[PDB]
């Protein structure tokens, strides 16, 4: 008669690593790395992202005519933008401090666009002739929808003195611009005056823009340049414009309302008609694992990203052959 | 393994013991079979569960990458930004992979320890009463019946 | 007769954590986290901090009239500045590269202010009329004490040609400014000349400032703007000014002497009349613990900051019930 | 615990032994009492002291936050700056908390080890001379007087 | 050490055993000498080799400093840059130094473990056949010749 | 008769550290830290570095006359530059966005210099008189070799209209400059016109430089200043210049060919006539150790840098006395 001490074995095939030994077969193990996503861009927590597709944040905010899909967009959870969007800056130029703006946007879930200076508000200036074949809409020379390309009337550009006051309680993103012609005669044809300026002031802004003439390459069949500037106008603050030409004046500006958690994802993926609690630029994650190896940039309640191919904890004992 | 029981003096585990992690096989005139030692098994289930939760939890505060964009003449800070994000992701990957490696080795040894402690607990009781066979087994000098066997398991021999 | 092996127990109640078990009662333990401070701002190693209170680093350096407390301050150990100090930039504007200056200050313990251009040195310009109700002192329109608001004399602003040479062996912080009026007639009233400039040169500086006119919000009852610039003038180097108006000229500049280890702390706390070897923005630390959890930003011989609520090492054995 | 002595086959510690960490209780006709084993206790005091100093010291070079300020149009680098400082403070917090967890577990096991090694050292000497009771105690076949007891402690039995 | 064999009940090592890490000394009428236990030694050589490679390898992805330059009015980002590079170099230095400390201690204990397991394997076989001397040695009740000795080593006594 | 279990000792003196004990003598140990270098700068993987010695990256690229050693340099593995090179910016000034350029260079192994505007291409301007005693060559006033200091001809500076097209398939580093005179009459003497500009455009560049007059310290016996700008001109893109004076025009520009892995090392060491697989600013590394403690900045197949004085793993057991 005989009694023995012993331990469990089973048919388990699961292996874990240790410092001294690799691929130790164990009776039980817990995998803690999520390796799977659904390869789709999905609504986050019910709330649909803003998917620009072709349009850039610039093409969207300035109101590129091909970006009409985004004239008025609802509260979004996150923004998706391609690597090299086609519909941005239709008329070539620059967007001043663009990245600082993109950054401001990452802490914003909802914009509400309101008219600040009406197009039919320019008594002394031609406001329906500021168009270009660089920005076509339905086959016809058009222009950025939210700004107005002011042009000479009866052969005069009177000094503009316009001023908007932010009576709204919500911060306001005001955008404007300046046109840089390519020679002396273009200045004459468009604005009459040969030397000009746009001065812009708020309680904290002290700006004076002066057009730079230079001969340059035809980007989009254009040698002229537009340069766009922005500010954030506080509540109870006023923005004062003064210009005698080259002025791209605000028509609309965005009230900043929601101020949500958010990111701009870079992805060449289109909307996937799904919902998730954790989204990556490659696809969404539905998992209870502590870690995942999908992509570093995520939004939501997410597992921690690591670079591993494999994370498995032993729970049972060395399984015997 | 450090404690010499698992795949040590106890050559291999028991497919026939589904009841728990460690226990006894008995064999006498009335028959034979397996019986999981409930408390050492439970102590082990607690240990491993707490460990996993400690492990998961310790790792919950951990570097989150934030998308950040730079223009064409901001290459130095873009690179700094990149080297920073990658740098933390490498530190955490290493932290995670190593913690797993070390604790896996500690878990396996823990099981070995629990088997050895159980073995010794039984060895202590048997005394001159049984021959210690060398293989995990004790062969009785006299005639152990099922309640004799039960008495060993329960901890009240002699 | 009987002999037993055994181990210590005691009445200890101290508990430590392990991976597999939490709150293990042990016979002895060493706490290594300092959780306590004195909630005061104290002298460091005998040496009192510069506590601006209301004044900002700007309000202090330019010589805001309400910042007379700081006309001449001794060697300090560290600087304390509130989150939103009231006494800074009394006359609204900007302080050029302010943060790079703040940064330079973090490696500085002592300034010694010396006169570089005497107020009673302006033969051709009115130098006692450059005042504002934005900067009051004892009820009367006054101005930044260290700079001089030069103004037209007998209806003329002759081109200024002034130049200071740094004969001192210590680096010199020279500060100056430019006034940006809000319309054409203000320029006329103050300086006579309608188009102006301030040119500034050293061995490494090549500056030319030109006033920006714009109509803007009344910050401190003022639409005008001041913009302040600084340089560090090496030994045996000269600073050359040239201006025909809008010039805010140096009177005083600071010799940089001590060059100590230092920081600007953000704190709404006032001086506490104590001494310490390690100061945080929340209070001081007197401890021999290796770690503390008080605040990340410290100065002195300090423990290492961690985010923990608890760090306790077992030294003894599992205490038995 | 891994070595099975502390709160293992030795059910609990001794309030009555203030002399040191491990030792003996003896009980014969002349009376009874406790005697700390001075050298195993000293070995343990050394081990733990060195460990703490190693632990403190290894942690002395460690990220120091430097106050750094940014204007209204420097938000990207301000955030980078913040994410960097926080990132290191999280790495070090984790480093510190884990080191404590792991070493606490190693310290407790070390004490268990020292008790077991002491137990075995005595077991080796007693031989067939005493009955190993299972509980930490050895019951002598014959008559152990105080210098007989002392001889066990001192390491010179038989 | 944790397992009590090395510099424990086995007072010191054997200059005369160059053959391997652990083994036997025998001594009878025909003479005496050393014989390395080939398999426990090999198990140990594997363990330590794998460990070193694990250690080297785990450390192969690790922060690389990139030279980066800043002008006179970029002092804040220069310092950030510096604090970042230093910060990672300190994290990795600590990671490396600690891993070495902990694993060194684990390696030494591993050897102790292997010696103790070998000791116990022999103890199990000898039974009442030999007197366990306390020092690592077993003194036979009867007359062990060279093939008797060989039988112990080979694992087939009695 | 007697059999004993036991373990190895030997004559080993090698010690390792543990948490609980320092300097444990062990039978065997593996050192894993490389402590040695050869103190030389060496060819990397056969490929010699560009060792500027005295010259700076600026002195090299602009073509400082004392930097003739580097008129045409082969593919390099890495660049070495002293802390304070003497031969840079012989005529005092600035190099615009110099660090962003240095950074671009770190991902470049080969430049090939080609003529874009010929010196004997200026019909209306004097192109052999733009020299200075600040930039001497063989004892005579000379100038940066790759740019041309255009100067008035027969007492006229006609508006320059020059334009180069990048027909090459390789990106092109184009460099130019502007001269800032120190007074009104110097402008007259050099260029005739009193108010000038240089306008520069590409498909993405929109520049207009205007000379800044100021009186300043004689760095290199000079109060004038040069300011240098650069661009990267894409394939099939054109660069358009327009200027009526103060223009430092391209003669040569560099084709960017190789685009190799690379760094600029700071070192006061000269070439050592050796080859290596891993170079540091202090010397080269030949080792199979996983770690080294030499210097953080390396290039090649290198061990990982740590700050340790000692890294030794136990492999054997505690060696007995």
């Amino acid at each position: 008669d005989q009694i023995c001490i012993g331990y469990h074995a089973n048919n388990s095939t699961e292996q874990v690593d240790t410092i001294m030994e690799k691929n130790v077969t164990v009776t039980h193990a817990q995998d803690i790395l999520e390796k799977k996503h659904n390869g789709k861009l999905c609504d986050l927590d019910g709330v649909k992202p803003l998917i620009l597709r072709d349009c850039s944040v610039a093409g969207w905010l300035l109101g590129n005519p091909m970006c009409d899909e985004f004239i008025n967009v609802p509260e979004w959870s996150y923004i998706v933008e391609k690597a090299n969007p086609v519909n941005d800056l239709c008329y070539p130029g620059d967007f001043n401090d663009y990245e600082e703006l993109k950054h401001l946007l990452s802490r914003i879930n909802h914009f509400e666009k309101i008219q600040i200076i009406p197009k039919s508000s320019w008594s002394s200036h031609e406001a329906s002739l500021g168009v270009s074949s660089a920005c076509p809409y339905q086959g016809k020379s058009s222009f950025f929808r939210n700004v107005v390309w002011l042009i000479k009337k009866n052969s005069t550009y009177p000094t503009i003195k316009r001023s908007y006051n932010n009576t709204n309680q919500e911060d306001l993103l005001v955008l404007w611009g300046i046109h840089h012609p390519n020679d002396a005669a273009e200045q004459t044809k468009l604005y009459q005056n040969p030397t000009t300026y746009i001065s812009v002031g708020t309680s904290t802004l002290n700006q004076r823009l002066v057009p730079r003439i230079a001969t340059r390459s035809k980007v989009n069949g254009q040698s002229g340049r537009m340069e766009f500037f922005w500010t954030i106008l506080k509540p109870n603050d006023a923005i004062n414009f003064e210009s005698n030409g080259n002025f791209i004046a605000p028509e609309y500006a965005y009230k900043i309302v929601k101020k949500g958690d958010s990111t701009i994802m870079k992805s060449e993926l289109e909307y996937g008609n799904c919902n998730t609690k954790c989204q990556t630029p490659m696809g969404a994650i539905n998992s209870s694992m502590p870690f995942h190896n999908i992509h570093p940039l995520t939004i939501g309640e997410c597992p921690k990203y690591v670079k591993s191919n494999r994370l498995v904890l032993a729970t049972g004992l060395r399984n015997s052959p | 393994g450090l404690f010499g029981a698992i795949a040590g003096f106890i050559e291999g585990g028991w497919q026939g013991m589904v009841d728990g992690w460690y226990g006894y096989h008995h064999s006498n005139e009335q028959g034979s079979g397996y019986a999981a030692d409930k408390e050492s098994t439970q102590k082990a289930i607690d240990g491993v569960t707490n460990k996993v939760n400690s492990i998961i939890d310790k790792m919950n505060t951990q570097f989150e990458a934030v998308g950040r964009e730079f223009n064409n003449l901001e290459r130095r800070i873009e690179n700094l930004n990149k080297k920073m994000e990658d740098g933390f992701l490498d530190v955490w990957t290493y932290n995670a992979e190593l913690l797993v490696l070390m604790e896996n080795e500690r878990t396996l040894d823990f099981h070995d320890s629990n088997v050895k402690n159980l073995y010794d607990k039984v060895r202590l009781q048997l005394r001159d009463n049984a021959k210690e066979l060398g293989n995990g087994c004790f062969e009785f000098y006299h005639k152990c019946d099922n309640e004799c066997m039960e008495s060993v398991r329960n901890g009240t021999y002699d």
